[PDB]
């Protein structure tokens, strides 16, 4: 509606008998190839990310938001627990670190 | 014939095909990031995910009723054929 991209805002100007929009958009430029899947599985139970697709570089999977390309590591504050392994289709398996377990042991 | 002129259109009828086929790859391929940039290849069965994101519904319902989903999709476009063909 605002032109091509991601819309962020626009500017008016004063034209003869008209208006002149000067549409600020949010366009990427590059890109890269990544190995995805719908959900991890980490002790049997099926666990989706809040915001954002797992991702993965070839040796480990990260989790990141759509538009940018900001791997973090996956937790259990980023991701919510539900249903199971078994009906969710093309599940992979991944160890979920827990935050709150270096801090019980210290 | 007498001074009428029908002029052709400057599309031809397989030109427009080709314009609605290029559209229809590039959602079922890529979703919206096609049309805001370049084509973002994402999976069908993870595109859907995001689209009931959108409407307040999250993600596990999709992955646990994918057959139910892709089921009732596919009965849907295919009631289009009856539906055209017998109400003209
Ligand atoms: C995928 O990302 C992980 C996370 O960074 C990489 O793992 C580490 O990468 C650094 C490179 O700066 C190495 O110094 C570390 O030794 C790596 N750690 C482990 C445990 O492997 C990983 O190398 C990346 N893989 C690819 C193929 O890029
Ligand atoms: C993720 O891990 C589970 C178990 O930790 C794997 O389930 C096993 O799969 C093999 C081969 O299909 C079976 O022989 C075992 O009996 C299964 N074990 C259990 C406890 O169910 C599962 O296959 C792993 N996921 C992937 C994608 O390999
Ligand atoms: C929710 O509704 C769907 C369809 O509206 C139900 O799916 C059908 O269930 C019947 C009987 O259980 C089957 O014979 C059909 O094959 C199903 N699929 C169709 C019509 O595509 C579903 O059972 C309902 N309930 C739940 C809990 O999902
Ligand atoms: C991703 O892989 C495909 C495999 O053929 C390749 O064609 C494509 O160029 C790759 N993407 C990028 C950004 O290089
Ligand atoms: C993806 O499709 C290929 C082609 O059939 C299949 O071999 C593979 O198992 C599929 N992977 C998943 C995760 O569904």
């Amino acid at each position: 509606f605002c032109g091509k991209g991601y819309h962020l805002m626009s500017f008016p100007q004063s034209a003869p008998h008209g208006v002149v929009f000067l549409h600020v958009t949010y366009v990427p430029a590059q890109e890269k190839n990544f190995t995805t899947a719908p959900a991890i599985c980490h002790d049997g139970k099926a666990h989706f990310p809040r915001e954002g697709v797992f991702v993965s570089n070839g040796t480990h999977w990260f989790v990141t938001q759509r538009n940018f390309y900001e791997p973090q590591i996956i937790t259990t504050d980023n991701t919510f627990v539900s249903g199971n392994c078994d009906v969710v289709i093309g599940i992979v398996n991944n160890t979920v670190y827990d935050p709150l377990q270096p801090e019980l042991d210290s | 014939f007498n001074g009428l002129t029908v002029l052709p259109p400057l599309l031809t009828d397989e030109m427009i095909a080709q314009y609605t086929s290029a559209l229809l790859a590039g959602t079922i391929t890529s979703g919206w990031t096609f049309g805001a940039g370049a084509a973002l290849q994402i999976p069908f069965a993870m595109q859907m995910a995001y689209r009931f994101n959108g409407i307040g519904v999250t993600q596990n319902v999709l992955y646990e009723n994918q057959k139910l989903i892709a089921n009732q999709f596919n009965s849907a476009i295919g009631k289009i054929q009856d539906s055209l063909s017998s109400t003209a």
